[PDB]
């Protein structure tokens, strides 16, 4: 019913992860300041695709593609999952 | 391209034709096999086993592999017809003394370490 | 489980199943199949024998090296039973004679010997005991064979409260007297049946089914103090059963009714043979007695066994009884017999 | 160098080299390589399509006359794209000589049967088919020769296990001999004997 | 140096005896258990230590080519004796 | 302590700049399972156990003696899974025999973050089984069957959680020291007066540290040799 | 005459291997490590393919080591990793490949043993 964790799999040097990288360069810090108890696991990705993961109660998960997303799109998606929407 | 030399068939259509011919020959042979070897199976069981052996290899898409499979099946048919084979050889297809090995996770976990 | 008795391998000939079984009566019809099924999995099998060792030779290839141990025993001796059950976690009892010998009556083989085995194996710390009685065991049955079976069943239950008791009914197989007895009658000319076999119902069971049921009951943790009845999937009138037997053997079937007293006199006449009798009075009583129905007892399907119909395995027993003319006839050519099911 | 070392023969070496050159010049369509081993053993590598011409020329030519086929076998080398190496050994009685002809194939490519050239090949080609799975085209009666009836796979192939996949035993319940998955009381013990120091400098390979 | 286990089974030079709950003992009932009675560790412990007037001694087990490969044993340590690694014989220099 | 060390690293970084890929900051681990656990989202430490004393406890090879039955409520169900009888075994209700590192193909992540996989040398003794297979069978019995049935499927799930756990022998990583330094500057927990003293003060302590080494007679001989001259 | 077959090579149905030993097996393709007890490197030149280790148990008689794995002894030798991969692929075995590990070139200098001011100077020789 509620958020338990977030996983952001970004790829270290692929163009399609570039915007996501910018997010972590600038907007990850204050997002962690706002959510001191939410585990936002930042992990490295292989040549496939950037992704975001959301875990809910009783182990329910689904992922969102972040390929070619700009930093604003990334934070919009993150606030959408962080809010009671979608 | 891929520059291969055939055995008998140039495409899958001829290979399928040969498969059908071999299947016809096995189907005709089964009742004689049951009579000669004095097998305790029915003709229905024998034809079902022939179909099962044919369907084991239904996924093959290479005409050369199909040609070799038909050659092996023809070798087995020739062997059966001439009585080179004994009743033990025919009955080896049915695995009558083999205890059923389970396929679900829990039973495998119980019996041992092999997956 | 005593590390040496932890199962290992793929359940084959060179594997370790964790079973150490002493099989009394392993030199008979059921014993060879039981020992074969135990040695298939890689079990340690201890065979007590009183016969000539030549008669045990056929049991030698049933196990790996060292997996079958042969030991002499005496049914009237309890030190010998102690000697042969000292190291086993399973004891199976298959001791029994259809006819009564001078040194052993029915009460000796069906009461005294089973009770002595149960007492000694309980004393020795044997974990499991499997006893075989009959489906038609009864305290007031006309056959002394079945009366002794019921008495011995009670004695075993008293001496080994956690024993599994199995009650089969007319096992048929390659070396089975029941299938053979009907086949044997053709030499005389006519088949003598009491009331023409129209007042008897039989539910015969396959030998491999009974062996598999015993093996599964060993491996079943909840089958400890249970009582099972092993019966086939079909019930036949005796007349139809014998007619089917004669049709599978391709022999001319000439049934005639014989009165009960005449058949008893014939059985008594055959009883005086110093060798194995062709028939006895007890056999005549047991042949023309209907198989009991015991729906309250667990069956082969509770042990995971799907009963084999006689229509599928009759030819493998009766092809030997054919002449050269009909020796190659197929199995599905004989038109299965009529079943009186419910 | 005298007592324990095998002596050389340069005359036979020269004769075999000249005859190998002869054979290569006469049949350029098929001959890919010619070798003379240090102990005087002539070898001629060819193309598979030339199995029948080459052998025919070798057995019929007046200057060849290799009318006898010693033996015919195959070698499995899994690292090669063409797995199987087909080796023919021929003897000439007129010239008291021997010659080896080698060609290649893989699992799915047939080789021309040479029963027409040599009658002796029949069983040799059947044996190669049985042990290695190499099909021979236009073979009179091609079937297993060495293995058991209904035996699956080819034993001589490098991938095949030494003890196979099935064993046999007599089963009393079915009253016959049955085939079951192999179980071994004692596993064959694999030894690692190869020395970590090089033995023969003359055969050293380039370091890639 | 034979000795029986609490089960009455002889213990071998190796020291292996079947445990009380081990079913495998059934293989000896109505038969016997093969045990070699001449324990080599005890027999070699009875041989007298050879005293030699040199720092380095040689041993080949006796019999020349019928013994073991010839080895050389240093005898400088006086707290112990030089023991052959093949035969087990002991050597020392005259001490005290 | 971590905040102070990160402050030292930050001062170096701002004074000298970043030369490129140097990564001044480093953490030296001593436990084989720690880095993978942290990569999986496991919470480091046993503090949450003391904060919320559980009724059902899963000891997965945990023999450190950190949590005993004095730190738990009564009638607590303790399940121990492992290969050795150590601190964690005799205090459990159910014991599940697992496989040691020599008896499975399993993944371990070292101090560098490099992921490596062991291979089966021998099979587990007796009735012992592979650890993830124990967990999967237990999940099936309880009705919530886990999606993976084989080792490749469980490693696909591993990749789903943390993708770096399937890139054997890869050690490349991204530097996020600036963000971590910012996040560390928030709290200002006070430093203790106690002098920094390592657990392995001397050579004798080095030998017997884990359950495998505590059961080793060779390590006992080594300890006896370093304590007693002889 | 050529027929232009288009599909990937696949010979599993012709090899006669039981399907259990085709689908549940994992092969390892690797250059074996040098035995640390010796300095020779001649056993680190070729690629090896070997199967996964299966269960071994104790024979009740004699206590020998028993197996039910028919591929427990099979080792294949290849010139290059590509050949090993092609063989495993055409035989239908799942494989794990490991890149060849070579010792890095080291700068040796005997005179460094006697450095005037360096730490490399030997305290004994
Ligand atoms: C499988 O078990 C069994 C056996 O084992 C092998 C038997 O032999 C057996 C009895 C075996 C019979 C064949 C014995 C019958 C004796 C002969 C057939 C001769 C019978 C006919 C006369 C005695 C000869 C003269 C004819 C008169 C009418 C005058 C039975 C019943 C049996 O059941
Ligand atoms: N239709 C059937 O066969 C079914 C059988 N019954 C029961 O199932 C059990 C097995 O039947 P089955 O195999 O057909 O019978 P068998 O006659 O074929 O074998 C009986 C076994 O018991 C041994 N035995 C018999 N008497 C003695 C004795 N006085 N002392 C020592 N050993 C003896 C025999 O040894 P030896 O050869 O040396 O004499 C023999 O191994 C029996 O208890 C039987 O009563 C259950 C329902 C019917
Ligand atoms: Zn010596």
């Amino acid at each position: 019913l509620g958020l338990r964790e977030i996983r952001i799999h970004l790829c270290q040097r692929s163009p399609g992860s570039q915007g996501v990288r910018d997010f972590i360069e600038k907007r990850y810090v204050e997002l962690k300041k706002a959510n001191p108890d939410l585990p936002i696991l930042i992990r490295e990705c292989s040549d496939v695709q950037p992704k975001l993961w959301a875990r809910y109660a009783f182990g329910q998960e689904k992922n969102v593609s972040l390929n070619n997303f700009s930093a604003d799109q990334v934070t919009r998606t993150l606030e959408n999952v962080l809010s009671g929407k979608a | 391209g891929t520059s291969v030399k055939p055995i008998f068939s140039r495409d899958m259509n001829e290979a399928k034709r040969r498969v059908r011919e071999l299947y016809r020959a096995w189907y005709r042979e089964v009742p004689n096999t049951v009579h000669l070897f004095q097998l305790d199976i029915s003709v229905k069981q024998g034809r079902d086993k022939v179909r099962e052996m044919f369907m084991k290899n239904a996924h093959v898409t290479d005409p050369r592999v199909v040609d070799l499979l038909v050659i092996k099946g023809k070798m087995e048919l020739e062997e059966t017809i001439n009585v080179w084979k004994q009743r033990t050889h025919i009955m080896r297809f049915f695995h009558e003394t083999e205890a059923p090995r389970p396929t679900d996770f829990l039973s495998k976990f119980y019996v041992g370490h092999d997956p | 489980l005593h590390h040496a008795l932890i199962p290992h391998g793929k359940g084959g000939r060179s594997s370790v199943s964790g079973i150490v079984a002493t099989v009394f009566g392993a030199t008979g019809f059921l014993g060879r199949y039981v020992v074969n099924h135990l040695g298939r999995m890689g079990s340690q099998v201890i065979v007590p024998y009183r016969c000539e060792p030549y008669d045990t030779m056929h049991l030698r290839p049933m196990g790996d090296l060292g997996q079958i141990i042969f030991m002499e025993w005496n049914g009237k001796d309890k030190d010998s039973i102690r000697k042969v059950v000292e190291h086993s976690n399973v004891v199976i009892n298959l001791v029994g004679r259809e006819w009564e010998t001078k040194n052993f009556d029915f009460e000796d083989v069906f009461v005294k010997i089973p009770h002595a085995i149960a007492q000694v194996s309980k004393e020795a710390g044997v974990e499991k005991l499997i006893h075989i009685s009959h489906l038609n065991a009864d305290i007031k049955s006309p056959s002394r064979y079945l009366r002794s079976k019921a008495v011995g069943e009670k004695e075993v239950r008293a001496a080994f409260p956690e024993a599994t008791i199995i009650k089969p009914s007319d096992i048929f197989g390659r070396e089975d007297r029941f299938l053979n007895y009907f086949a044997s009658m053709r030499w005389f000319g006519g088949v003598p049946l009491i009331s023409l076999g129209k007042e008897t119902v039989k539910q015969p069971v396959y030998i491999v089914d009974v062996s598999k049921g015993i093996i599964n009951a060993i491996k079943d943790p909840d089958a400890k103090g249970k009582t099972f009845a092993f019966v086939g999937p079909n019930r036949y009138l005796l007349f139809d059963l014998v007619q089917y037997i004669f049709a599978v053997a391709y022999r001319p079937f000439l049934p005639y009714p014989l009165p009960h007293f005449a058949y008893r006199w014939v059985g008594r006449l055959f009883e005086v043979s110093p060798f194995e009798p062709w028939t006895t009075r007890d056999k005549v009583e047991r042949v023309h007695m209907s198989d009991m129905t015991l729906p309250h007892l667990p069956g082969l399907e509770d042990l995971g066994i799907q009963a084999t119909p006689l229509e599928l395995k009759a030819i493998e027993v009766l092809r030997r009884h054919r002449t050269y003319r009909w020796l190659t006839s197929e199995m599905e050519d004989v038109k299965p017999a009529k079943t009186v099911n419910i | 160098t005298r007592p324990t070392i095998r002596p050389r023969n340069d005359v036979v070496h020269k004769q075999l080299s000249a005859f190998g050159q002869y054979v290569a010049e006469i049949l350029p369509k098929y001959v890919q390589q010619v070798q003379v081993s240090c102990f005087n053993e002539l070898e001629i590598f060819i193309h598979p399509d030339g199995v029948i011409p080459v052998l025919t020329f070798l057995r019929d030519h007046t200057n060849a006359q290799f009318k006898s086929l010693a033996d015919l076998t195959a070698v499995d080398v899994p690292t090669r794209q063409n797995r199987f190496e087909i080796v023919y050994n021929l003897l000439s009685l007129r010239f008291n000589s021997r010659i080896r002809v080698k060609t290649y194939t893989d699992e799915l490519t047939p080789i021309e049967s040479s029963v027409t050239v040599y009658k002796a090949a029949n069983w040799y080609e059947r044996e190669i088919w049985d042990m290695f799975g190499v099909f021979f085209a236009n073979h009179p009666d091609l079937r297993r020769i060495l293995t058991d009836y209904g035996f699956e796979g080819h034993p001589f192939r490098k991938d095949f296990p030494l003890s196979g996949y099935v064993e046999l035993r007599y089963d009393d319940e079915v009253k016959r001999v049955v085939a079951e998955p192999v179980e071994l009381a004692q596993e064959f013990r694999k030894f690692d004997l190869n020395s970590p120091w090089e033995a023969f400098p003359a055969y050293r390979q380039p370091p890639e | 140096g034979v000795r029986t286990s609490p089960t009455g089974e002889k213990v071998t030079h190796t020291g292996q005896a079947y445990d009380d709950g081990d079913y495998r003992r059934v293989r000896f009932s109505d038969r016997q258990k093969e045990v070699n009675e001449n324990f080599a560790i005890d027999l070699i412990a009875e041989q007298p230590v050879s005293e030699v007037g040199s720092r380095v001694i040689s041993c080949d087990g006796g019999g020349g080519a019928l013994g073991h490969p010839r080895v050389y044993i240093n005898l400088d340590k006086e707290t112990k004796t030089g023991t052959c690694g093949y035969c087990g014989l002991q050597f020392r220099q005259p001490h005290h | 302590i971590l905040a102070a060390v990160s402050n030292i690293a930050q001062n170096i970084r701002l004074s000298s700049g970043v030369t490129g890929d140097w990564k001044v900051m480093n953490i030296l681990h001593r436990i084989a399972s720690q880095v993978a656990a942290l990569d999986l989202g496991y919470k480091p430490g046993v503090e949450a156990i003391r904060k919320n004393p559980p009724k059902v406890l899963f000891l997965l090879g945990a023999d450190g003696g950190c949590i005993t039955r004095q730190d738990l409520p009564k009638d607590c169900f303790i399940i121990y899974q492992g290969h050795h009888g150590d601190v964690g075994a005799p205090m459990a209700d159910v014991i599940l025999p697992g496989a040691a590192y020599t008896e499975k193909s399993a993944t371990y992540v070292n101090t560098e973050g490099r992921a490596q996989q062991t291979k089966v040398a021998v099979t587990p003794p007796g009735l012992a089984r592979e650890d993830w297979k124990i967990i999967r069978a237990l999940s099936e019995i309880a009705g919530m069957t886990l999606p993976y049935d084989t080792l490749d499927q469980v490693r696909s799930r591993l990749e789903e959680v943390s993708p770096n756990l399937v890139r054997y022998d890869d050690v490349e990583g991204a530097n996020y020291f600036q963000q971590a330094n910012e996040l560390s500057k928030l709290v200002n927990q006070q430093l203790l007066a106690d002098p920094l003293v390592p657990p392995q003060l001397t050579i004798k302590d080095f030998y017997m540290t884990d359950s495998i080494s505590r059961a080793s007679q060779t390590m006992a001989k080594c300890v006896k040799a370093v304590t007693e001259g002889i | 005459q050529l027929i232009a077959v288009d599909e990937k090579l696949d010979i599993t149905t012709l090899t006669g291997v039981p399907e259990e030993h085709i689908k549940t097996r994992k092969v390892r393709i690797f250059v074996p490590a040098r035995n640390n007890m010796q300095s020779g490197v001649n056993n680190t030149k070729k690629w090896k393919m070997e199967f996964d280790t299966r269960e071994r148990w104790e024979n009740p008689l004699m206590g020998w080591s028993s197996t039910a794995d028919p591929l427990s002894n099979l080792v294949l030798t290849f010139s290059t990793k590509e050949d090993a991969v092609a063989f495993a692929e055409k035989n239908g075995w799942s494989f794990d490949v490991e890149e060849r590990k070579v010792p890095k070139p080291k700068s040796k200098s005997y005179g460094a043993n006697f450095s005037w001011n360096k730490r490399t100077r030997v305290s004994t020789k």
